[PDB]
RNA sequence: UUUCUUGCCGGAGGUAGAGCUACUGGAUGGCCGAUGGGCCCCACAGGGUUACUGACGUCAGCCAAACUCCGAAUGCCGGU
RNA sequence: UUGCCUCCUAAAAUGUAACGGAGGCGCCCAAAGGUUCCCUCAACCUGGACGGCAAUCAGGUGUUGAGUGUAAGUGCACAAGGGAGCUUGACUGCGAGACGGACAUGUCGAGCAGGGACGAAAGUCGGGACUAGUGAUCCGGCACCUCUGAGUGGAAGGGG
């Protein structure tokens, strides 16, 4: 499909909060960055689904 | 407390002499040599890039310094070329590095040169302006010859501050390499 | 039979006409000239026709200048054929020409054979035109 | 016979909307264009789509600075 | 009366028009023309000693709704 | 042909149709994001053998003619250009006030609190130099929650 859509989920709480669209040909790894999760309070790396 | 033969020569005699024989307003209108540039481009990385890396080994030798990879601004699909391969070598001498390498060419490799016959005048552009192309790679005794697979380039470059011809034609022969006679 | 090697657009709507010509008024290549009177298309093969006439009497001597070019184009649908459904194709390229504009521009010795050959052109334009020549 | 044009697409509206002499709101867009016709001067900030508004009250003044079209917001007196 | 009209003040445009050694194209005729960026003998050296091609430049004169180094009258917005 | 985006027709505010004239769009980037810092081309004359008409090139007239992901349009050399060091703000909670609209729709925005990124700090950080890359309603799934729970606790069920 070319486009999969990836939601984004957190660690402490764990809740799919933010959702990106990646090219899985070009990224076979998981994605991984930092964003802010709002009911946590700080900010704390976020792992794909 | 060190400082090279040829800088020698030429802040002792060279200079003077080239006041002198020209008659400058100033003294420091003399021309001098401005940068020393050594690479080359082998065209065939657009099939083959291994030899890349040989001829980065063969620019170690010859400077002791690292080399460069650079790609091709325009895309030619005539050549079978389009931008960001890399095309060739990159590397420059400069000071104390300018002086080293020209006696080392000036003393080893013209004098060795298969059939030589000199090199002419006309080839400068106006102002004192000479980069040029060689027979044969290999020359230099850094290199050794039983490690050698392929005819690649190399590059052997002087430059001047100056303004035109004539003290182009002075400071080179000055200097002294084999200027042909016509 | 005038036309340009390529233009960028093909087809251009129905061109203004209207005003009083002021490039190319004064004849300046040589000594004699036509100027024209009123508004009007005139077509390569108007050009072509006028050329070939002047030169079939001015025979050997002499030679000519053309001050304009006929490309602008125009669109014609053929018959038998509804109106609209699109614009037609290009059939014949134009020069529109502005009154007092210099269309053809003359330099031979003799005032009798330049006055008649430049007749010779102007009975072949659409248009009334005069002679001019190179004094104001 | 048939034509293969004929698409079209629609008008955003865009332009200068507010001139120069009168009073503007805080946050007010003065401009709407593509590039940079206009550039920012004084209290005038840029949007994602380069477009021109105001950071203050006042009044727009248009002017020329070295080649350029600028705006700007004088701060009008208070009465 | 916040409305309208008019005088004046502060405003950006890009139409009409005009223009090009000012850009994107179209176009007429000349000049040196080395060097067709090149051929009667291919010499590594005398010319289209031969009617071509002649680039750059230059003399000038036109055309373009999708060309503007320029650019009105109107109309539009705001204040008095 | 039916949707969306670029220009002209479009008569110098916006708008303004036709089976009018020309073209594209149902992506991509874990960097092509962000901080800071270094630097500026291409055109140009010449050539130690290839390597020549162009490869890379130093000298040293060169204010944009190279170029800035994907068509057109506007700009950008004061960079939105190339590279490097580090790192994710492609934040949360919002939102003064605005453009914009028959209606459902789209766009910008200083400032405050938490925790950060770059830099010493000043300062900048609410995706990509910008404009197309898109779809209303119903119905169905999952995680978490100090929501409810058809007579007792609930739970199911129903909710966010
Ligand atoms: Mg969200
Ligand atoms: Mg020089
Ligand atoms: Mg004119
Ligand atoms: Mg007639
Ligand atoms: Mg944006
Ligand atoms: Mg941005
Ligand atoms: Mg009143
Ligand atoms: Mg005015
Ligand atoms: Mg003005
Ligand atoms: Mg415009
Ligand atoms: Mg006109
Ligand atoms: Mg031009
Ligand atoms: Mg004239
Ligand atoms: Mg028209
Ligand atoms: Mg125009
Ligand atoms: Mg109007
Ligand atoms: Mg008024
Ligand atoms: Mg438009
Ligand atoms: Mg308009
Ligand atoms: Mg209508
Ligand atoms: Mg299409
Ligand atoms: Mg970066
Ligand atoms: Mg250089
Ligand atoms: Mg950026
Ligand atoms: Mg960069
Ligand atoms: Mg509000
Ligand atoms: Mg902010
Ligand atoms: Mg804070
Ligand atoms: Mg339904
Ligand atoms: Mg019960
Ligand atoms: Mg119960
Ligand atoms: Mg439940
Ligand atoms: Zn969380």
């Amino acid at each position: 499909d070319v486009r999969p859509k990836i939601t984004l989920a957190c660690e402490v709480c764990k809740h799919r909060n933010y959702i990106t669209k990646k090219n899985r040909r070009n990224d076979p790894d998981r994605l991984e960055i930092k964003k802010f999760c709002p009911n946590c309070g700080t900010h704390q790396p976020h792992k794909e689904s | 407390k060190a400082l090279p033969r040829l800088k020698q020569r030429y802040r002792e005699e060279i200079r003077e002499a080239l006041q002198q024989e020209f008659n400058y307003a100033n003294v420091m209108q003399i021309p001098g040599v401005v940068k020393v540039v050594v690479n080359m481009g082998v065209g065939d990385a657009a099939r083959d890039a291994k030899l890349i890396n040989g001829a980065i080994n063969d620019l170690a030798l010859i400077t002791g310094q690292k080399p460069e990879v650079r790609r091709a601004r325009k895309s030619i699909a005539q050549f079978k070329l389009r931008e960001g391969m890399p095309i060739g070598a990159r590397v420059t001498l400069r000071g104390d590095r300018m002086w080293e390498f020209l006696d080392r060419l000036i003393s080893i490799a013209l004098p060795r040169i298969r059939d030589f016959r000199g090199l002419s005048p006309k080839q400068f552009d106006g102002t004192g302006n000479y980069t040029f192309g060689l027979n044969e790679q290999s020359m230099f005794h850094e290199i050794d010859v039983d490690s050698i697979d392929r005819p690649r380039g190399m590059d052997i470059t002087v430059v001047t501050t100056a303004t035109n011809d004539a003290e182009g034609r002075a400071l080179l022969r000055a200097l002294g390499f084999p200027f042909k006679e016509n | 039979m005038l036309i340009p090697r390529k233009v960028k657009h093909r087809k251009q709507h129905h061109p203004e006409q209207r005003g009083i010509a002021s490039g190319g008024t004064s004849v300046s290549f040589g000594d004699y000239g036509i100027q024209a009177l009123e508004h009007a298309y005139i077509t390569n093969r108007q050009i072509e026709s006028a050329r070939i006439a002047i030169n079939r009497h001015i025979k050997r001597g002499g030679k000519v200048w053309i001050n304009i070019f006929p490309d602008r184009p125009l669109t014609k649908k053929p018959a038998e054929t509804r109106m609209g459904s699109g614009k037609g194709s290009p059939e014949w390229w134009v020069a529109n020409v502005k009154p007092g504009r210099v269309l053809f521009e003359l330099s031979y010795p003799d005032e009798k054979t330049a006055r008649d050959a430049l007749t010779r052109a102007i009975h072949k334009l659409p248009i009334k035109a005069r002679i001019v020549t190179r004094e104001e | 016979s048939s034509s293969r044009n004929g698409r079209d697409s629609a008008a955003q509206r865009l332009g200068v909307k507010r001139f120069g002499g009168q009073v503007v709101k805080a946050g007010e867009i003065l401009v709407r264009q593509r590039g940079t016709h206009f550039h920012p001067g004084v209290n005038v900030g840029r949007g994602g789509d380069d477009t021109l508004f105001a950071l203050a009250p006042g009044a727009v003044e248009f002017g020329a600075k070295r080649g350029r079209k600028t705006v700007n917001i004088v701060p009008v007196a208070r009465p």
